[PDB]
């Protein structure tokens, strides 16, 4: 029985070796999706959404780079585009695509001696990749998936400042 | 062992039945009459949301079918002489047509289930798999039809329709 | 046993580049696999030096030119068509260029010739096989960075419009401020 | 998905094809019990009842919507 | 803890557990711990909340501004109700923020009151041993550590005496605010309620 | 490098590791002496920087031109903070060119302060091993050769000297610059600031 959802059985697949397991799989992709794939994938969307969320909230709070539009993270988008300075955020991501990712992905796929998804070995500092820090990774970056959406969908709704609440503070403590 | 399966088994979060275990034929009885009178009056909402008798509730009084809304207001819209005649007319059924006790508080029928009210005249499954399935779905039918009759009256004391804002 | 590249220490080593010069491993697209290491060698090598020449002529021109060629860097390519003097090299890079296929075809068949060896070594730099490997990892290192300088000197020259340097007007002031 | 109508016609055609459909001679419909059509088929079983829902859910609204019905 | 592990009977109720509903013969003891953990916190809170109506009442505030824009003494010029809303928006979403941690730092305490635990023994240094988090130990309750000089047996009697009086400030927090609303219902309450 | 081998300890925390957060702990042993060489690089920066930053706002200016049109009263007129945009670009680009050549040739240097170096112990004379590059063996510390004069414990006294005085440096160079930005916010900063 999965430790998550206590009335089903957990899927062979995920055993207790990767971290952030939980036995949260109910529907088992990952009988049609290899674990490593996925796992990359989970890592590359947890990374995404953790420098999204931040490089947010900066952006609104008005930590702006000079002679850039001095606009709110919802319009930055178009700003920037309209500005012309947004191909070359597009360019080194262009560049660790095609040469980090693509190669890694048919390693992952076709090796069976390759390295984990999402483990590019970056470690300047070598502040350590323990299964501790492998766990706050995951915990961090599924967190910042779901504030992500919830930062979107919120501002784009609302159209407000920081806290994306139609009230503001008071929608978080209704004691105000 | 019959109210528990599902997504939660036995789901005792305060342990009644667990610290007085006798009294689990009460509490199902007392359950299943809620559950009971809770499919009756969600049925009663939704039917009334969309049919209405046609004649005079009293031919003294003024008032028609049509003109009592469905909700608390609907019920305060009905003569006294007609709401004793629904307490009374519910008085004989629940006291000498359906009595969950036989005699006192907390003594119902040891040979016949907590629920067993129904004369011989009832529809009966004479197979143990099919009655402990159907009595299962008649229980778990109560649950939901209680939480969403407290969920229609108290959304009908607040705004005044059963349905809530969309 | 099992070897990842030094460049890409998430991948594994496409064991096609041994005994090279300058092998850290980077070859993530696998060019290696498909064409002949002999072949992308003596591309490499020719792209290097051409660039190497391409990039100091550029700056060159831009400062010094002869008496007859009173042209600019950008337009130098169309006036010395129109003039003649770029069919004067493509003839006599041509007949050099027909002996250099002669030599990668003769060495790709294996006549003994490395991927991009002339021999032309005639001041004698390197001439001790202990120096040739350091020499020869100094000229690919150089020769990868002036494809780079080259390509940002055209570039920048044309997006820019300005004559050495290759710098937008603002950047030449102001570009250390607080 | 904008209207309540919408939503319930494209969920209730959504039930009734993977209700009443069939794999390899196997299928709710055709009384075979939902475990052991997860272990047979897996989410298969979901993705391609759910496509053909869509198809089926945009083809009635579509139709409801030219004749006025919606 | 148990039915009878637990203090809090008196000699005003004939020192018998008073329970006319028998909810605590009736739930388990793992209710019984929640039950007593929620009457100490509200008998504490109410122990707060009526002696800070009674100065509310009284008037008295500390001398000078609560902050640049807003004085002590105008946060409370609405006598004691209407002077939440009167405070500082910031002022008491710290405060909130203050009470979620020392809330939340009370569950995540491992020796959890009902998973085998003393019911109402909130731990009393909150925000100690959480990775990357650092605070002074200021001892929530007792900081002074009045408790050195006591003896289990007078403990004893002065958690009875607590459960007491928090009971008692529960019925006079809502005797006050009901006095305040319905002016006729609690008789001895002037107009300052 | 490993934490309780560092010269970092001393009498302002008790004689003991300050580190209210775990990074510490939870940091390997490389990422420990990357920091150190962080903060040491910081600290000396700093300690630089403060006491420019207080000649510049004392005035205390050299006489002469800096440039051929330019004096160093000219660009000292601005205040401390404007000097940097005053002062020639051709001039502080051969100011981070040299910055850029000491830093390239600090890293370049074998041990390495995280692959088995002094973290903090910046090589002395960085300029020297290179192909292709002369300068004279002036030392980039104590040219004058100061530390010869000096016992090892003694030295061991000086370096934590050096760290109590640079952080204490990197607080009041932020203490000049938050200065200089919200006003009101450092105060013993005047005008001249
Ligand atoms: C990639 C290599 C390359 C190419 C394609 C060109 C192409 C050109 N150069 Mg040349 N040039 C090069 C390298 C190159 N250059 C280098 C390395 C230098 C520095 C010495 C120069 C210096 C130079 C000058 C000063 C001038 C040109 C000019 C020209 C144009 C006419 C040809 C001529 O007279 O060249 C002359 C080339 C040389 C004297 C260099 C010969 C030595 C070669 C590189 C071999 C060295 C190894 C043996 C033409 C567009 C003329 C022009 O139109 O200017 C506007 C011109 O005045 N170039
Ligand atoms: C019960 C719901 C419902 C309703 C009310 C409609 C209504 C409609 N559908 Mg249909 N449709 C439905 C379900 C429904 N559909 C479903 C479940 C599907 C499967 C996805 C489709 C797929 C479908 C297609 C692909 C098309 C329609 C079309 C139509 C329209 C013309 C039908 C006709 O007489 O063809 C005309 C009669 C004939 C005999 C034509 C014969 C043609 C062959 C090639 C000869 C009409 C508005 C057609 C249209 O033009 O829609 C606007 C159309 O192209 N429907
Ligand atoms: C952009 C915002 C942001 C950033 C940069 C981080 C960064 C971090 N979080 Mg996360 N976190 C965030 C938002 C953010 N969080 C939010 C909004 C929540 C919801 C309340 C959380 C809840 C959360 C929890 C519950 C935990 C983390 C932890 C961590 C740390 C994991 C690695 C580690 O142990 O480092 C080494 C440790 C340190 C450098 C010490 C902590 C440094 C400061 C105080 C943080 C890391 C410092 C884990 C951790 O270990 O935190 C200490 C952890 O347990 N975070
Ligand atoms: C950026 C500068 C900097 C850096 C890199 C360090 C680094 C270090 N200090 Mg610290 N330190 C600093 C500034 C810095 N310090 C300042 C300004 C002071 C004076 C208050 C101190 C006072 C101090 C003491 C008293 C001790 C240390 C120690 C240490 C070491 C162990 C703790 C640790 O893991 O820190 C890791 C550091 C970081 C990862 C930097 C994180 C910075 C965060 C993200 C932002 C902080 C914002 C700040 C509050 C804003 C104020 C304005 C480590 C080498 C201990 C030591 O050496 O033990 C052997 C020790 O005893 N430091
Ligand atoms: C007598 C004889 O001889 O034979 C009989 C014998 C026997 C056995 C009795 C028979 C039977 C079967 C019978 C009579 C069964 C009757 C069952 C019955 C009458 C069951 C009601 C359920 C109601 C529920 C669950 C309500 C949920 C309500 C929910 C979820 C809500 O909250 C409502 C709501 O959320 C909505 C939906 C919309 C939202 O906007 C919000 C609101 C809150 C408004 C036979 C065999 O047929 C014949
Ligand atoms: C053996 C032993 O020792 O113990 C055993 C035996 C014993 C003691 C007999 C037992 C018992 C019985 C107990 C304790 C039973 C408890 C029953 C309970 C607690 C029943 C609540 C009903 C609430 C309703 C219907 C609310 C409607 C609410 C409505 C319709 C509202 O809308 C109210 C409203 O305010 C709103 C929400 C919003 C306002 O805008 C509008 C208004 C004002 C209208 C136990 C538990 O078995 C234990
Ligand atoms: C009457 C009379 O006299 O008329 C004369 C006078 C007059 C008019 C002056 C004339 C003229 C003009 C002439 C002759 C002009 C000549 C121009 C010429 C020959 C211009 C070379 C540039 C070379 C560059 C930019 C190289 C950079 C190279 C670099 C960046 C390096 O140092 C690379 C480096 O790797 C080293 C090498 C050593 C390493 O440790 C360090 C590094 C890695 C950095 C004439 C035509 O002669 C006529
Ligand atoms: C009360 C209040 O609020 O105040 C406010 C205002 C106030 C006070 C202004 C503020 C501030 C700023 C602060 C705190 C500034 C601090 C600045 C700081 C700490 C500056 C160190 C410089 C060290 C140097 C240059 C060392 C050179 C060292 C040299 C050249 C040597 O090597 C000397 C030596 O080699 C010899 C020659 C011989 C050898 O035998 C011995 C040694 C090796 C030793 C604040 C923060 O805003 C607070
Ligand atoms: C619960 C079920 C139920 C049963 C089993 C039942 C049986 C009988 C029998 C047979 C034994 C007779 C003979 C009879 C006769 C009358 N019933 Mg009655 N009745 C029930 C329910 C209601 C309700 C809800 C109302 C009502 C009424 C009347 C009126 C008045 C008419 C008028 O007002 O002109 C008359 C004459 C209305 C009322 O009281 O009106 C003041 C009214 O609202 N009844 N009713
Ligand atoms: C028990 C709860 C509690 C705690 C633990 C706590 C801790 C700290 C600490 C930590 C060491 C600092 C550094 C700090 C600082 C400030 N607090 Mg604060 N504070 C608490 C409660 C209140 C209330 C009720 C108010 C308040 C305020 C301010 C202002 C004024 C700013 C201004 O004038 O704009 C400043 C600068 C007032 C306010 O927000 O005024 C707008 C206000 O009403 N605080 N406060
Ligand atoms: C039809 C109609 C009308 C009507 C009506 C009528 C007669 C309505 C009757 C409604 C009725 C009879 C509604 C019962 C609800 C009971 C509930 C929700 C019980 C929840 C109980 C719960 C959730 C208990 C849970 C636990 O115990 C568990 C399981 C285990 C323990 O360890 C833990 C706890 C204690 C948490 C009007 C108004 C007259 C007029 C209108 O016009 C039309
Ligand atoms: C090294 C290498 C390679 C290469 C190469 C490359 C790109 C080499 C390039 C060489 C280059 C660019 C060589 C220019 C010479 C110019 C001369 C001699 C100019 C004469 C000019 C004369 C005689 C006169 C000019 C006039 O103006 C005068 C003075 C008077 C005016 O009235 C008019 C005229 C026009 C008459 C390979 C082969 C591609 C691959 C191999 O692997 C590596």
């Amino acid at each position: 029985k999965s430790k998550s959802i206590p009335f089903l059985e957990a899927p062979p697949a995920l055993d207790g070796t990767m971290a952030g397991d939980k036995g949260f799989d109910p529907m088992r992709l990952s009988e049609v999706v290899p674990i490593q794939w996925a796992r990359e994938a989970e890592l590359k969307h947890a990374r995404i959404c953790m420098l999204a969320v931040v490089g947010w909230v900066a952006v609104d709070l008005g930590f702006t780079v000079p002679y850039a539009p001095q606009v709110s993270s919802l319009a930055a988008h178009d700003a920037a585009v309209e500005k012309g300075a947004f191909l070359f955020l597009l360019f080194p991501i262009a560049v660790v695509e095609v040469l980090a990712g693509i190669p890694k992905c048919f390693q992952i796929m076709n090796d069976p001696n390759a390295a984990p998804g999402g483990d590019y070995k970056f470690d300047p500092l070598g502040i350590g990749a323990s299964a501790d820090m492998q766990e706050k990774e995951i915990s961090n970056g599924r967190l910042a998936m779901m504030a992500f959406s919830g930062i979107v969908t919120q501002a784009a709704l609302t159209q407000a400042p920081f806290p994306y609440t139609y009230n503001g503070m008071s929608d978080l403590v209704p004691v105000l | 062992e019959l109210g528990a399966t599902g997504p939660l088994g036995y789901w005792d979060p305060l342990g009644f039945s667990t610290k007085q275990p006798e009294r689990f034929a009460r509490y199902r009885a007392v359950e299943l009459k809620h559950g009971r009178i809770a499919m009756a009056a969600c049925t009663g909402y939704f039917v009334q949301s969309v049919l209405r008798w046609p004649g005079y509730l009293s031919t003294s009084a003024g008032v028609k079918f049509s003109d009592l809304p469905n909700g608390i207001a609907g019920f305060a819209k009905i003569p006294p002489l007609g709401l004793a005649q629904i307490f009374l007319f519910i008085g004989l059924m629940e006291a000498f047509t359906w009595p969950f006790y036989q005699g006192g508080l907390g003594k119902v029928p040891e040979g016949k289930l907590p629920g067993d009210v129904a004369g011989d005249l009832w529809v009966r499954y004479s197979d143990p798999e099919v009655k402990k399935h159907k009595l299962n779905v008649e229980i778990n039918n109560g649950r939901a039809a209680m939480m969403g009759s407290l969920g229609m009256l108290m959304h009908d004391h607040i705004l005044g329709t059963w349905i809530p804002p969309g | 046993p099992v070897e990842y590249s030094e460049s890409l220490p998430f991948l594994v080593k496409r064991k096609a580049l041994k005994g090279y010069v300058g092998d850290v491993g980077f070859d993530p697209l696998g060019f290696s696999e498909i064409l002949p290491m002999d072949w992308l060698r003596e591309a490499e090598l020719k792209h290097c030096r051409v660039a190497m020449l391409a990039t100091f002529g550029f700056g060159f021109t831009d400062f010094w030119h002869f008496p007859g060629f009173d042209y600019t860097t950008l337009e130098a390519h169309d006036a010395c068509v129109a003039s003649g003097a770029m069919s004067q090299l493509l003839l006599w890079i041509g007949l050099l260029e027909v002996f250099g296929t002669i030599g990668i075809d003769q060495t790709l068949r294996g006549s003994g010739r490395a991927a991009g060896d002339f021999g032309f070594d005639p001041l004698g730099f390197g001439s001790d096989p202990a120096k040739m490997a350091d020499l020869q990892m100094k000229e690919l290192a150089n020769g990868r960075l002036a494809m780079f300088a080259f390509s940002g000197f055209v570039t920048q020259s044309v997006l820019t419009g300005n004559q050495f340097p290759y710098l937008f007007d603002y950047q030449t002031t102001d570009v250390f401020a607080l | 998905a904008y209207s309540i109508p919408k939503a319930f016609i494209m969920m209730f055609c959504n039930v009734l094809v993977i209700s009443t459909m069939t794999i390899q001679g196997k299928g709710l419909a055709k009384g075979t019990p939902h475990d052991e059509m997860v272990e047979s088929f897996g989410i298969t079983w979901l993705l391609a009842g759910t496509a053909l829902g869509h198809i089926v859910g945009a083809g009635t609204i579509l139709g409801c919507s030219t004749a006025g019905i919606l | 803890a148990f039915v009878d592990s637990i203090e809090g009977v008196g000699e005003e109720t004939g020192n018998k557990i008073w329970d006319p509903l028998g909810i605590s013969d009736a739930v388990s003891d793992e209710a019984v711990m929640w039950f007593r953990h929620s009457e100490l916190k509200h008998g504490r809170v109410a122990m707060l909340a009526t002696v800070g109506y009674m100065i509310g009442a009284a008037g008295i505030t500390f001398p000078g501004e609560i902050a640049k824009g807003v004085t002590f003494a105008s946060v409370g010029a609405s006598g004691p109700y209407a002077a939440w809303d009167a405070t500082p928006t910031a002022g008491k979403l710290q405060i909130l923020t203050i009470i979620l941690a020392l809330e939340w730092a009370a569950e995540t305490k491992k020796p959890h009151y009902m998973r085998g635990g003393v019911p109402g023994k909130i731990d009393q240094l909150p925000f100690e041993g959480i990775p990357g988090l650092w605070a002074p130990k200021i001892k929530f309750w007792d900081p002074l550590n009045f408790m050195g000089a006591l003896t289990e047996e007078q403990k004893a009697r002065k958690r009875k005496s607590e459960l007491k009086n928090g009971r008692l400030a529960m019925i006079g927090i809502i005797s006050f605010l009901t006095g305040h609303n319905i002016p006729g219902s609690v008789p001895a309450l002037d107009s300052h309620f």
